[PDB]
């Protein structure tokens, strides 16, 4: 949110998120933070959080904080945060991790993976089946849009 | 913010390929679509209608508390478009309004009490809403900004040295999620899937709008010996079983 | 290197000693530079632990390649510009996240160098310790590179811009190296200050006072052992030659291959700022604080007799070689076109496919996920089906691309200027006419959609996003 | 994460 | 006409629709064009098809002058194997609308089908 | 002219070369893995300069996961990433506990200017032939010139 | 609040010049920057206050009464003290008095559960397993009425009344004070139907495994403003008519 | 036309540093080109006889009067490279 005990306890968290998880040393995740170009829209927050984490899904790139000009001194200290400034286009994000903190002690976290490995659960004749479908319905809302 | 709601409302069912949304009940139930979706703060111009035009004697349409309400744009999203009779839960995170949405549709889904949920979060930028947050002192100050050098597209900086406070913004987003199965009976496009979601608070205080360590709890697991692995983490185990 | 230095010739860049009969070309000092210089281009050149001011280091500048090169090696400069805004210190963001080394600060301050009071509030900001608001450093160099561009000025023409500019380059100039030496609490670490001489004092005329500024920063040299600053100060003054793509000299670019034809050296501008930073050298910086230390980079340009007319001997014949050919090419054409008389480009348009998500082929889903055939519950499995939102830069589409990319496409174009009304479709009759395509919403006449992104893509970047709170939006 | 507060 | 069956003209593929005027505008037993001014408008089409399926500018155009379109199967062949994304993607509603403004452009000859059920319709039937 | 322009307010401090030292070592990961980046371009090798100077044990854990878990099977990008990221990190790791140096690694040009058959004067900087290096450059630099003896 | 007595101000625009009135600089400066040609603002230099003159053409607010015809409200019985339950002063001074409510609707819940001390819960669930699903209908209507009425009259209003105004904030309040837990929250807006939405919301979480205790229910304040405009609805009785 | 001005150095050129600067240089080419712009013919050139000085801050404490006199030195290139060489005559005494 650009504020001083936002952004110092997200970092925070989200590095002992994956110390206790046992992130493993040097694999950093990659901190998107689209209310630089977004602005804070309140609750509807996480709602754009949400649709660009599964745009990155889709895309695999990595936007960064274009107004990221100097990351804060304090933020050195959390090796599984990075902070991208520039738009990274990477070969494929399998899950993202939208994190919201909101007044009232409303702390809230999502975490969105990649639909590969849902496909990846379906036997052939029903993928196929559903990419015909998939295409049939892309092809009526091409027209309708 | 009904508008913005609708027109983000519309957009998500295309983007769900949903041309007509009563497609959804050639599939499930009405009882079966349902709108979780919320706000921080809902119709703050009819509050402001309500509060001060009213005081001021102004001319109000006399049903002003009605869009002021939260659940007021998910109302009018069923009446204009989805006429559903499936379940309505509007959450209030003030900030986190949309993630909570997000963990309140999937636990409906998971319960079955909905196999269709319009979830999102939504919020509308006012002259009142500013200057309240203004006084809380939560919003970036613009002149100090312009007198450090700083231009609009540049105040909101976050993870800076220099972030003074959060860049007030306005609008609507909303997704439909499902099942996968629905998805897939449907042929409808699916972006993602919602591994997981999570709501919590922080402890004592007197600050309400400090935040905390709360949500850390997603990463709560037990330590005390781990001299073997949980068999349960291996797929393959849990494949034969 | 040193060893082969040729007998009697003398380098291109060389270190010169003060005698009786003036500044000339000394074997040692130029030796122990150039050996410095072979030393940092194989090894490299550590700059850590030094403070260094840096003045007029604009983009596309000498001061903009040492301060890369400081950054690089490890120095903590503070670079001032007098035409902040967002592009120059997002300028000077990018070259320090490409360049900043470990321990690198690069601190950017607005700063006019035709002012006293800047130069004295910048040396107290610099000095200042933290707690006051200032830095709390002592500068280990300085680098007042600080010039205003001056032209078409001869004797009869010395005017406000010429005297501003003599302000700029000499007076506040002496000042700002006064205020670091006032500033200065110790007398063993010094700051060297890298004085930007030319080796031109008038040769090419119609430069306003910019030869009197030059010449007149030689005096240092003198005063440093006439004063009581020698041991806070240190002169190093580096005769800057010619330097290519420079405004000074890019009218000059295309007579430089001439003037090199000659067996001399013209420099590019990274190439003058690997000789400026092999002044900063350890050994160099010994000897600055030794005495001070005269640095002719000029390349051997001192050696042309009439180097003035000499120029202007090889723009005349260039320029007349061109308008002679030029001439011969026109007069050939319109012969070909009176004798003989008097490809269709296909012009882009935006392809809006609202295309769902990519679908892979079930083979390449099972090379990357082979072991979750069946295993989970696809009625317990929630997923995002569709979404959208109404923001600052319109729906998911245009808000991604200016995430993702930060401009927008031609379709990114085309929906903004759709969303904001700029742009409306029209099917019909279009006074007189029978058109189908997008037509100017307020004009009501038609657009081509290549033209959208160019008619509107101003106004919608200022009307979109984070800005100024409009009251027209918000019921005044 | 004490030793004997899972089995 | 799509490969289904009879249709709209929005349910069609850009191939779909450059075959279906070569069909009914081109004689395969004479090797000839109904009217030139036809071919003119077969060429249109394919002029909004390229410039559709083309995002960079400075871009040389297959068809540099309409003479090409005399024998335009192979044409057709060549451009739709240029941009075989044509032959997959329906066609667009500005697309839709240029085609049933080129079917009634002024001084042409009226094209042999009738592409829209509208107020047009007689329009299309008769002339 | 003589109008102030100072404020300490509008100063700009830049010191976040640890977050931009992983942040470039990914960005040009990513571009060998894309085929848009190969060994021989001096780019790379100056790009390699900064992350060297910038190069911290965090930052030798950061390029080790990356090249320890690249997936090398998926394409011949994938083995030069891997191998040459195994280099990078080999001299970031000896260079570790050594101060950071200002080496520039760019081809020397030179000035040519050409006219064209239409009279058109064209200014462009070429690669020199005989100096490719810095080091070449000082060599050019103490032999000066026939016009300097 | 006086029903017979609903106090209103009417938009007047003056058509003579009033007398000129003393205040601060600062008061002046506004007044002139509202105005303009329309005040005059002129320093007292014996002083340092400033005069102020509204002109001829000057926009004014008069205060009016409305004889409101909603005079009955099912109100908590007269002499209901947050203190008299122990609640601070200073919490009495900073919260809203639907959090009042609220604090004490769940003091007297858990009591009603038999749990004297809320950390009882964490011998046996852990803090990310007590939650609080509660919510409101509109939550915080007397801070939402000094956020838009009492700042624009220019009374003094705490600086965190919108804080006070979520409806989420007697959630917060509630935990802040009694659970301490980091377990689900999730405030339901029901308008009406809230409590029944709060206890679907807990259900749900609980048989989610998300939570073990949750505190649900709902909570909404009377206040003039709401009552206005649901008689403006006809939604309400008529207290005259009836 | 000189003012005095002395006990000033590096660290107290002063605004009567300055304005010292600029009559002895400033205002002095100021008047050299004003003389040229009013000369109308090439045949009657003025003499310039600069008060040079040999001390270039050998002494130092002189405020800007070193750069000032090393300053008029530039007139002597600058004869040759302006157009007012038939103008102006550059004569630089070094006063001793």
């Amino acid at each position: 949110t650009s504020t001083v005990a936002n952004d110092k306890n997200e970092s925070a968290t989200i590095n002992n998120m994956m110390k206790h998880l046992g992130r493993s040393e040097g694999n950093p995740v990659f901190g998107v933070f689209q209310k630089y170009l977004t602005g804070h829209p309140k609750g509807a927050a996480g709602a754009w959080m949400l649709n660009g984490a599964i745009q990155i899904l889709e895309s695999g790139l990595v936007p960064g904080n274009r107004n990221a000009d100097n990351v804060d001194k304090l933020l050195e200290q959390y090796e599984y945060v990075l902070y991208p400034s520039r738009s990274i286009q990477t070969d494929g994000i399998k899950a993202v991790s939208v994190t919201s903190f909101g007044f009232g002690q409303k702390g809230a976290q999502a975490v969105v993976v990649h639909p590969d490995y849902l496909f990846a659960v379906l036997d052939r004749s029903t993928y196929e089946e559903y990419a015909t479908k998939v295409s049939a319905r892309n092809k009526k809302t091409y027209r309708y849009m | 913010i009904t508008l913005y709601v609708l027109v983000a409302t519309v957009e998500a069912l295309l983007s769900a390929g949903i041309t007509d949304p009563y497609e959804f009940y050639k599939y499930v139930h009405v009882s079966e679509v349902g709108n979780c979706s919320g706000s921080g703060m809902g119709g703050v111009s009819a509050l402001r209608g309500m509060f001060k035009d009213r005081y001021a004697d102004k001319p109000v349409q006399n049903d002003i508390l009605q869009e002021s309400f939260i659940n007021t744009m998910s109302a009018w999203v069923n009446m204009l478009l989805l006429s559903s009779s499936g379940p309505i839960k509007t959450p209030v995170g003030a900030c986190a309004t949309a993630v909570e949405s997000v963990d309140i549709g999937i636990e409906t889904i998971l319960s079955g009490k909905a196999k269709v949920v319009l979830v999102g979060g939504y919020d509308d930028f006012q002259e009142e809403g500013s200057y309240e947050f203004a006084n809380m002192n939560a919003t970036s100050n613009s002149i100090e900004e312009f007198k450090h050098g700083r231009t609009p597209k540049e105040m909101s900086r976050p993870t800076t040295t220099t972030r003074n406070g959060f860049m007030e913004a306005q609008g609507s987003g909303i997704q439909v999620i499902m099942t996968a199965d629905l998805a897939l009976k449907m042929g409808v496009p699916i972006h993602a899937v919602l591994a997981m979601t999570a709501t919590a608070t922080d402890k004592i205080g007197r600050s309400v709008p400090a935040p905390g360590k709360g949500i850390l709890t997603t990463a709560r697991e037990h330590h005390g010996n781990l001299k073997y692995p949980s068999p349960l983490l291996n797929i393959k185990y849990r494949k034969r079983q | 290197v040193s060893s082969t230095i040729p007998s009697q010739t003398i380098p291109f860049l060389h270190i010169q000693k003060k005698t009786k009969d003036g500044w000339e070309y000394n074997k040692k000092l130029s030796s122990l530079y150039l050996d410095g210089l072979e030393s940092a281009a194989i090894n490299g050149l550590t700059f850590k632990d030094k403070y260094v001011l840096v003045t007029g280091a604009g983009a596309g500048s000498i001061g903009a390649e040492i301060l890369q090169g400081l950054i690089s090696g490890g120095a903590k400069v503070i670079v001032t510009t007098s035409r902040f805004s967002k592009k120059v210190t997002e300028y000077y963001q990018n070259m320090y996240a490409r360049y900043g080394a470990a321990g690198s600060t690069l601190i950017v301050v607005p700063f006019n160098q035709g002012s006293k009071q800047d130069v004295d509030a910048l040396v107290q900001y610099i000095y200042d310790e933290p707690k006051k608001g200032g830095l709390g450093w002592d500068l280990d160099a300085i680098i007042p590179f600080a010039a205003i561009p001056e032209n078409g000025n001869g004797l009869d023409n010395i005017d406000s811009k010429s005297e501003f500019a003599h302000r700029i380059m000499l007076t506040n100039l002496l000042r700002l190296l006064g205020a670091v030496k006032s500033k200065k609490p110790t007398d063993t670490r010094p700051a060297q200050c890298i004085l930007p001489l030319s080796p031109n004092h008038g040769t090419f005329g119609f430069d306003g006072l910019y030869s009197e500024s030059k010449i007149s920063l030689e005096t240092l040299f003198n005063r440093w052992y006439s004063e009581d600053w020698g041991s806070k100060l240190t002169v190093c003054g580096a005769v800057i030659g010619w330097t290519r793509g420079t405004g000074l000299m890019s009218a000059n670019n295309i007579i430089a291959e001439g003037i090199e034809k000659l067996g001399v050296r013209t420099f590019s501008q990274k190439e003058m700022a690997f000789n400026i930073l092999g002044l900063l050298t350890p050994e160099i910086v010994q000897l600055c604080q030794e005495e001070p230390v005269m640095a002719d980079l000029n390349g051997g340009l001192q050696f042309i007799d009439n180097l003035k007319d000499f120029t202007s001997k090889l723009r005349t014949d260039l320029l007349e070689t061109a308008d002679i050919r030029r001439a011969v090419s026109i007069e050939s054409a319109i012969e070909q076109k009176v004798v003989n008389g008097d490809k269709v480009m296909v012009e882009p348009r935006a392809n809006m496919k609202f295309d769902f998500p990519t679908l892979k082929s079930y083979d390449e889903i099972k090379q990357i996920a082979p072991e979750l055939e069946g295993m989970l519950d696809l009625e317990n499995v929630v997923v995002v089906t569709g979404f959208a939102e109404v923001g600052p830069w319109g729906n998911s589409r245009t808000r991604w691309e200016m995430e993702a990319y930060g401009e927008f496409s031609l379709e990114g174009a085309i929906e903004m200027a759709w969303i904001m009304g700029f742009i409306k479709y029209h099917n019909g009759n279009l006074q007189g006419k029978p058109y189908s395509g997008w037509v100017d919403a307020k004009t009501q006449t038609p657009i081509d959609e290549k033209d959208i992104k160019s008619k509107y893509e101003e106004e919608i970047l200022e009307h979109s996003g984070i800005r100024l709170i409009e009251p027209e939006l918000f019921n005044g | 994460q004490s030793n004997q507060s899972y089995v | 006409k799509n490969a289904n069956g009879v249709c709209d003209l929005q349910e069609m593929t850009y191939k779909e629709v450059a075959n279906r005027l070569v069909e009914l505008m081109y004689v395969k037993k004479s090797h000839r064009w109904i009217d030139v001014s036809l071919r003119n408008m077969y060429g249109d089409f394919l002029r909004r098809v390229e410039e559709r399926f083309t995002s960079s500018a400075g871009t040389v155009s297959l068809l540099q002058n309409f003479n090409q379109l005399n024998e335009p199967e192979q044409f057709t062949a060549d451009f739709f194997e240029k941009f075989p994304q044509a032959g997959k993607q329906l066609i667009s509603e500005e697309d839709c609308d240029y085609f049933l403004m080129l079917a009634a452009r002024p001084g042409q000859k009226p094209v042999p089908f009738v592409p829209v059920l509208d107020e047009r319709f007689e329009f299309f039937f008769k002339k | 002219g003589i109008q102030p322009t100072f404020s300490a307010l509008k100063s700009r401090t830049y010191d976040s070369y640890w977050n931009w030292a992983r942040q470039d070592v990914l960005s040009m990961y990513f571009d060998i893995i894309f085929g848009k980046l190969t060994s021989v371009d001096r780019e790379t090798i100056n790009q390699c300069i900064q992350i060297m100077n910038r190069a911290n044990p965090t930052l030798i854990k950061f390029m080790q996961y990356h090249i320890d878990h690249c997936p090398e099977y998926k394409g011949e990008t994938y083995k030069l990433a891997k191998r040459l990221g195994q280099q990078l990190i080999d001299n970031c790791k000896q260079v570790l506990t050594e101060d950071p140096v200002y080496k520039d690694v760019s081809r020397i040009t030179g000035p040519k200017t050409k006219v064209s058959a239409k009279g058109n004067i064209e200014y462009e900087e070429t690669q020199k032939d005989s100096v490719r290096k810095f080091e070449q450059y000082v060599y050019e630099m103490a032999q000066g010139g026939a016009m300097t003896k | 609040y006086d029903p017979k007595k609903k106090q209103m101000i009417q938009e007047i625009v003056v058509q003579h010049d009033l007398e000129p009135f003393e205040c601060s600089k600062e008061t002046a400066e506004q007044y002139k920057h509202e105005h303009g040609e329309k005040c005059e603002i002129f320093e007292i230099e014996e002083s340092g206050e400033y005069t102020v003159r509204i002109l001829k053409g000057a926009t004014l607010y008069v205060p009016k009464a409305l004889r409101f015809d909603r005079l009955v409200a099912g109100q908590i019985p007269t002499g209901w003290d947050a203190r008299t339950y122990g609640i601070p002063e200073d919490t009495i001074s900073q919260v809203d008095p639907i959090t009042l409510y609220v604090l004490v609707a769940t003091v007297e819940a858990l009591l009603s559960a038999g749990i004297t001390d809320p950390y009882e819960f964490y011998k046996y669930v852990h803090v990310s397993e007590v939650g609080n699903c509660s919510g409101s209908g509109m939550g915080g209507v007397s801070a939402l009425r000094g956020m838009f009425k009492d700042r624009y009259a220019d009374k003094p209003v705490q600086n965190d009344i919108l804080q006070e105004s979520f409806i989420n904030t007697m959630s917060a309040w509630v935990n802040m004070l009694l659970l301490s837990s980091s377990g689900p929250i999730k405030t339901p807006v029901g308008a009406c139907a809230t409590a029944v939405e709060s206890v679907d919301i807990g259900i749900e979480t609980i048989l989610s495994g998300k939570a073990k205790v949750v505190l649900v229910g709902g909570y909404d304040d009377f206040q003039e403003e709401g009552s206005y405009e649901f008689a403006n609805m006809n939604a309400t009785s008529n207290s005259i008519e009836e």
